[PDB]
């Protein structure tokens, strides 16, 4: 999966 | 001239500052991909005939102390200067594995006037991090 | 004279005030597209004009998948901050 | 889709944070430069390329005259912020 | 690629040129911005650009006036250009009477908000200060 | 004489 940064 | 000068005997160097774990005070979580990251650069970099160099896990502290003993080194032979960020951060903020780093301050060690030996040469600075907590929803084309 | 603040580029992987997004095992999804222009056109293109092709590969390749209905479907634009004063080639 | 910021592009004058010069009677450096240069190479040259050369020539060629030592002999560069995902050319085919 | 620049039109070309601001500001007369304006408007005229000529708005009228504009049809428009020539600060741009942040401008012309305009190139020429730093230069 | 803006 894609998280934020 | 329209086009810098890259022929010089080396391009130049290649900081690559890595951070991937965090300290508990921080509360962000690690960053897992970003190793994968760091390693792509690393090739990429030297394929462009840079010098690279890994930091990994810096702290706020550790961070300011690299980028001043890089920017005080001699680059009188070398074409120009690329830095990677690859961090947490805020806007015009780059996170230590300890805390909060502005960024303006560490860019600011390589201005024409404290790095003499970098005055007219390109210096860029990559920088994979947050800026806000603003969320882009895009729109159909 | 020059100023002091000429020849800095800064390639934001995101624009200001946004999240930056990273896949939990292929990596940022800026530093992907960058390695994979700069892989395929640093020998061609200019930077600028490399660094466009990653803001398009980012802008149209990429789209967030979360559980959380919050974080999903998200999308990003990198950001390029350009005070250079020629243009930049890496090869000769 | 794509990014709803995506396909923008800022002159900006000046850096972040900074000042930016205007002449009394030419006009800002920066404008003065945009229109010379877009005169000059608006048909062939991309427009990233042409503020890269209102970049050059807004840092080589101005310098602050003012009668207060404060605000004299100062210098000044463009800063292009681009969100933009394809190539910018003022020309057809 | 490129973008497609081969539509009916290249598009509207908005100068916004404020010269003399309310004594309220502390900000005098910007003399010379009128040979930028001109210049800018005869440069544009030669790429094709439907330029529109604005002089001296108050802050809600450079809101209006954008909301406007964004709210036009562009579809047969290649892109969108705005100068603005005023005084301002970091991510702030002065009307005659007061600050407007940029931001609340060009959201007007966002990719959801403009939909003719989308996916076409909107360029934002600004001609105002971004704070206060002097740049004092480094010979060579 | 250049003035700031």
């Amino acid at each position: 999966v894609d998280v934020a940064x | 001239d329209n086009s810098y000068k890259m022929d010089y005997p080396e391009m130049g160097l290649c900081i690559i500052i890595n951070n991937k774990n965090f300290h508990k005070s921080t509360g962000m979580t690690s960053r897992s991909g970003t190793d994968v990251d760091a390693a792509n650069l690393r090739e990429t970099f030297r394929n462009l005939k840079y010098e690279v160099r890994n930091k990994n896990d810096l702290t706020r502290e550790e961070i300011v102390e690299l980028m001043r003993d890089v920017s005080k080194e001699d680059h009188s032979k070398r074409s120009s200067f690329v830095c990677v960020l690859l961090s947490h951060g805020e806007e015009g903020i780059i996170f230590g594995t300890n805390g909060p780093v502005d960024l303006k301050k560490i860019t600011n060690f390589f201005r024409g006037d404290r790095c003499r030996s970098l005055t007219g040469k390109p210096k860029l600075f990559i920088i994979q991090a947050c800026r806000g907590t603003e969320l882009d929803c895009g729109i159909e084309t | 004279k020059i100023p002091v603040e000429a020849d800095f580029l800064y390639a934001y992987s995101t624009a200001p005030g946004y999240y930056s997004w990273r896949n939990s095992k292929d990596g940022s999804w800026f530093i992907q597209s960058l390695c994979a222009m700069l892989k395929q056109y640093a020998d061609k293109l200019e930077f600028m004009h490399i660094l466009t092709r990653v803001n398009r590969k980012v802008a149209t390749e990429f789209e967030s998948f979360s559980f959380d209905a919050t974080f999903h479907a998200k999308k990003q634009i990198p950001c390029i901050v350009s005070m250079l004063t020629k243009e930049l080639y890496f090869y000769h």
